[PDB]
């Protein structure tokens, strides 16, 4: 069982900046790419961004391009996701999930999914 | 402003043979050899084998009174028996078409 | 108790792999028999260190 | 292109990209996938095309009967030949021309690049490029992708390039 | 493009209930679906693995189809516990996003 | 050398030539005859080396003689199964290699080209040429040719060339 | 059976220009060559010119070169050939013909030779 | 290169007739040769297609062959109607033309 | 690289210097000894894998066992028929093989030789290299083994140039 | 059995300037590398210098480089060593030998050794 | 790299005696090496080639073995003419020299 664990949540002003760590364990981090998706309050789910298990493709929405940024340490296991510009329409509550790998001749193809989430973080404004 | 071309390279050891060079390193391989068995007799076209290890298709069919205690089969995919297949035909002769008799009971639907 | 599509006496071989080295003598739609003892296919890339 | 990369474990082909905005690796998306379903094409052929029939090897026969013994052991052992001549001349063919189709493949990536830059990229030999003009992610983006506009930065190339 | 799900969803106790999720032709035909429970305040859990598996701990009543462009989500045995929320999720080249459904309440 | 022509019958590989004197489709003649050389040399080494001889397949056995019908039928079977091995693995590597070596033969004719003119012809990435100097009949048949000459041209090409 | 019709026939002063032109139905134009092929009055034949079954390959003899010219359109299944500076010597009848084709895995090859011959148009000069 | 012919053929009806074509030895050898009939005011018709076979529509008497650098055409069974011109019909890759002799007379 | 040369004895690849201090062919030792330790494992491979087992081939029957020896001669044939056909497309595809390895060692060669100079060196187009700058013993060694440094001679071999 | 005939001894001043020819016979020149080798009086042998079969690859000591000189002519069949500056320390016994030649496919690959050796020059400084 | 050889070796008639060569590992172990005798001056004759080999009329008491990076050199059946120096020859890539020892006198 993958363990993950979720911080940097709290209160930040409109325009402000503000950061989010996720930790994972039990599974090899530089193998699995990551994503973050948030959700809002009473709403449904809504894709955020994502980064590649060996980084260097780093994926974002319309809506966040520019704004939000991924930096991902495998050494650590860590990924940080940094916000800038914060509004309103940011309060909601974020996940950091892992994809999904498929095993083709001992190559781990990433498809678009996500397996085991998180917890949740709640960030308002 | 560094942009670089490789591929991809991992820890496996597995050995392949190519006709220009031998024990080559690669990254993956995929074995057409099968090697290992289950070790034990299974069921063929699902119909249960017939277990002969204490007699002989001689004295199976013939009756043998060694074999009484065998089951008899409605139907069974192919024959098994041992290197022990000494209770064969008690009393001396000889079994005149006997490869005919012992191929043709195989399998019997 | 078991159903496989081979029976090597020996043991039970239920695989979809071409050839085996097993026994000679098999039952069934059971792979050819190779005398030989390694068959890979290299798929992956050529493993160097660096 | 003379040592391979450990750090790149989603795909047989990639770049590695390094700017002001971080560093990594990605593996290409269309010709990994390309390689990949031929590769197991090759595989599926190669496995699938052993037809295989409801037989019994092997016929037991009495003292008498040795001529067609030996005729039967002699059949076998032919097969035995036949097949195993086949099945290590197949292999031996099947490495050698997967070893040059990746060979090809990664020359074929690296002449791709130099035709869509041309004059961009500075070559050090190894097969790295030092690109001339500032690049970004968009721009790693668009080279990776293949949509790499030649006029758009062509003038900033060739100004960098004559600054030396 | 947008994907389009079923407000909600009713069913009596120990029938069988459908979902529907539709989408762009031209994305959802080549990429494949997952679809997605979520509880009352719980993180969500992967139902649908590859249009026709599931992860494990996934109980073999859950069932999921792809025909067409219409993905479709049947459950069986519907009991107190299965009364949660369900999302539909595809990927998408053109934009290179991953698209979410409104959400399917289910009752 | 993204799209096919059709245009051109008369030979597999070939050039389009169009100036103030025309248009239209040739053929290579020497590259076209050795490529229809090779493989019809193929095609008659393929058909040709399956040695016959006046046999007959199929014995008729007695129901107690079912031993020898068994073995007949287990030799019968593996002559089947090797020879559709065989004659599989041996259209999918001659196909392979068909598919190979034409993509090679359009290689080398745009390589030899391009090693004929070198500075003459602005390249599109297409396949395509674009002269520099102002060519005629003539000048396109010395090309197809090969007896293109590099210095008779070369100066109006690098005129044309510095005006831009 | 193909046909083959010929027409520009006439008489023209030396000097001058002319215009022949032939068509041709039974076959397809555009995968058969075709040639204009000159007799003298009571001499031997003469082959004159040709043309490629794709256009783009004009062949022309020693005395011809630079006089004449040859233009095929295959939409129209229609031949062209321009004389100018026209010589008393020009004076003979003309022919337009096929060529041969032989049949290598579905590909026309031409082969230098006439198959079918047309009807003959006479010029003077 | 230059193609040479007798300048005329006799021979008494029912006969056979021989007709010779010589050319340059580096041209002819490595192509083909052809032989055309043509009648007094009528359009040619060929004859002999790739040294050894004939068109539809023509009789199996003709007969052709080229050995070294020389061809031969055999007529059998001639006929009144078989009185007509015939011509030699070679290709130069060195001068890149299709060259014909200048005709033989048969009676 | 279109004629052969019968003054090099020592290597099938190699190169030809000549300059104020003499002139020679010296083959080169990397590429031939790879070339032939490839060559020599091809040949061990094809030869080693026959698998031979004691066997006695011919089994004499009597008149009234006329279809058993029936059955004999056509296992006899079609493994004589297999053995040919197999023999004869491993001999083709190896030869075909062999020669495009070859041409390919040889173009590799030429590459990385240019590779190496990319200035240096006027090309004439018969593979032969014209140097702007002088070169000595030690240069012609330098190059040959692979050493060969840019900036030493870059300078001279501009100056040369910019000469014409 | 090979022949070798060495010439060219003598005695020369320091400083001076010296030729020495080797002739073989009995196999052919052009396919077998060349050596020198040298021997002190009362000392041990020491190679000295070696030219390839084809030529076109020279090969010198630390000691010797800048200072012999080897120049083979295949048609006489002859080799030329020329030692130029000459020193007290070159006083020695100097032989004229062929390589080893491994037969591979009917390449004759050259293996550093010496099979024949010639019979000796004497040179005093 | 340097060669190092025994100053000389000493054996009573009939029996045998041993000489050994050792060098460098860098590149003993990847060349080959080579025996070669020498008489009271005359001209030094080949005896171990290939280090298992050895030249045509060579005696086979002779033998030759390469372990690790020493060689050893074996003569049985000593006799009065056996009485000469010997020499261990090797071949050096990273100096492109061919490296001869200090010679080992024989008694
Ligand atoms: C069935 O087989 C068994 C074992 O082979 C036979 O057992 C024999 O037992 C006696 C004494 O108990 C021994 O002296 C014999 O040597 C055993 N036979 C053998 C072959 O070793 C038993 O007699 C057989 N029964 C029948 C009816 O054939
Ligand atoms: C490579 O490392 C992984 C780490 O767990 C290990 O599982 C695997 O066995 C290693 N590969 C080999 C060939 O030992
Ligand atoms: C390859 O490895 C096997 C493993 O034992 C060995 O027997 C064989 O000699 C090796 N071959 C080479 C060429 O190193
Ligand atoms: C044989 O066993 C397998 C696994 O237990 C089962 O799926 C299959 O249905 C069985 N076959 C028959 C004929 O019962
Ligand atoms: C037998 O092999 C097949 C694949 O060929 C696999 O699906 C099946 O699970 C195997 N059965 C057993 C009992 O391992
Ligand atoms: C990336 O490439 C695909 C096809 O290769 C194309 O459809 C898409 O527009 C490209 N993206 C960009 C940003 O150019
Ligand atoms: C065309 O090429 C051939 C050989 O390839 C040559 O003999 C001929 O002279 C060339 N023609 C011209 C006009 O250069
Ligand atoms: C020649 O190349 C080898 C390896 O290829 C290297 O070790 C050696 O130093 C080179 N010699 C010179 C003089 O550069």
């Amino acid at each position: 069982e993958v363990q993950l664990v979720e911080s940097g949540g709290g209160l930040a002003k409109p325009g402000g900046s503000l950061r989010l760590s996720c930790a994972a364990s039990g599974f090899t981090f530089s193998t699995y790419a990551m994503h973050w998706v948030r959700q809002a309050p009473g709403k449904g789910l809504e894709w955020i961004s994502g980064i590649n298990s060996g980084g260097g493709s780093t994926w974002y929405t319309a809506s966040v391009k520019g704004r939000f940024t991924i930096s991902r340490d495998n050494s650590k296991s860590t990924l940080s996701l940094q916000m800038n510009s914060l509004r309103t329409e940011d309060t909601a509550v974020y996940y950091c999930a892992k994809d999904g790998g498929n095993a083709i001749f001992g190559l781990v193809i990433t498809n678009y999914g996500l397996d085991s989430w998180g917890q949740g973080a709640v960030v308002t404004v | 402003d560094t942009l670089c071309i490789g591929y991809h390279a991992n820890n496996s050891t597995d050995t392949v043979d190519t006709v220009l060079e031998k024990n080559v390193t690669v990254t993956h391989s995929v074995n057409l050899l099968e090697d290992k068995h289950n070790g034990k007799l299974c069921k063929l076209r699902g119909v249960a084998p017939l277990h002969l290890g204490k007699c002989n298709i001689a004295g199976w069919i013939l009756g043998n009174p060694e074999c009484e205690s065998l089951s008899t089969a409605s139907s069974w995919s192919y024959i098994v028996e041992t290197s022990n297949s000494d209770n064969g035909t008690c009393y001396p002769g000889d079994f005149i078409n006997y490869e005919e008799l012992r191929e043709q009971l195989s399998s019997v639907s | 108790d078991c159903n496989t599509t081979c029976q090597t006496p020996e043991g039970a071989i239920n695989t979809s792999l071409p050839f085996q080295n097993i026994h000679p003598i098999t039952i069934g739609k059971c792979p050819k028999y190779v005398k030989s003892t390694k068959l890979r296919l290299a798929t992956g890339l050529r493993n160097v260190p660096s | 292109i003379e040592g391979g990369w450990t750090g790149m474990v989603d795909g047989w082909y990639g770049y590695h990209h390094q700017n002001e905005q971080g560093s990594g690796y990605a593996a290409d998306l269309k010709s990994t996938q390309n390689a990949i379903d031929k590769i197991t094409n090759k595989v599926n052929s190669v496995i699938e095309k052993m037809n295989t029939q409801f037989t019994a090897v092997g016929k037991e026969f009495n003292h008498l009967e040795k001529r067609i013994e030996n005729l039967n052991k002699k059949v076998d052992d032919g097969f035995l030949d036949i097949w195993t001549y086949n099945a290590e001349l197949l292999v031996l063919l099947e490495n050698e021309r997967t070893l040059d189709y990746h060979d090809s493949n990664v020359k074929n990536l690296y002449e791709k690049v130099r035709n869509q830059l041309k004059n961009n990229a500075k070559e050090i030999g190894n097969g790295c490029f030092e690109f001339y003009h500032k690049c970004d992610n968009t721009c790693m983006e668009s080279v990776k992708n293949g949509t790499y506009d030649y006029p758009k930065y062509s003038e900033e190339a060739k100004l960098n390039r004559e600054k030396i | 493009s947008v994907l389009t799900q079923p407000p909600s969803a009713s069913g009596a106790p120990g029938q069988s209930v459908t979902i529907s999720c539709s989408g762009s032709s031209s994305n959802f035909g080549s990429n494949h679906v997952y679809w997605y429970q979520q509880l009352s305040g719980k993180a969500p859990k992967l139902l649908i693995y590859n249009n026709n598996r599931r992860p494990s701990g996934v109980p073999d009543r859950f069932s999921g189809s792809k025909s067409g462009t219409s993905a479709s989500l049947a459950i069986s045995g519907l009991q107190s516990e299965d009364e949660a929320d369900y999302y539909c999720s595809v990927w998408d080249s053109s934009l290179n996003n991953v698209l979410f459904g409104g959400g399917t309440r289910l009752t």
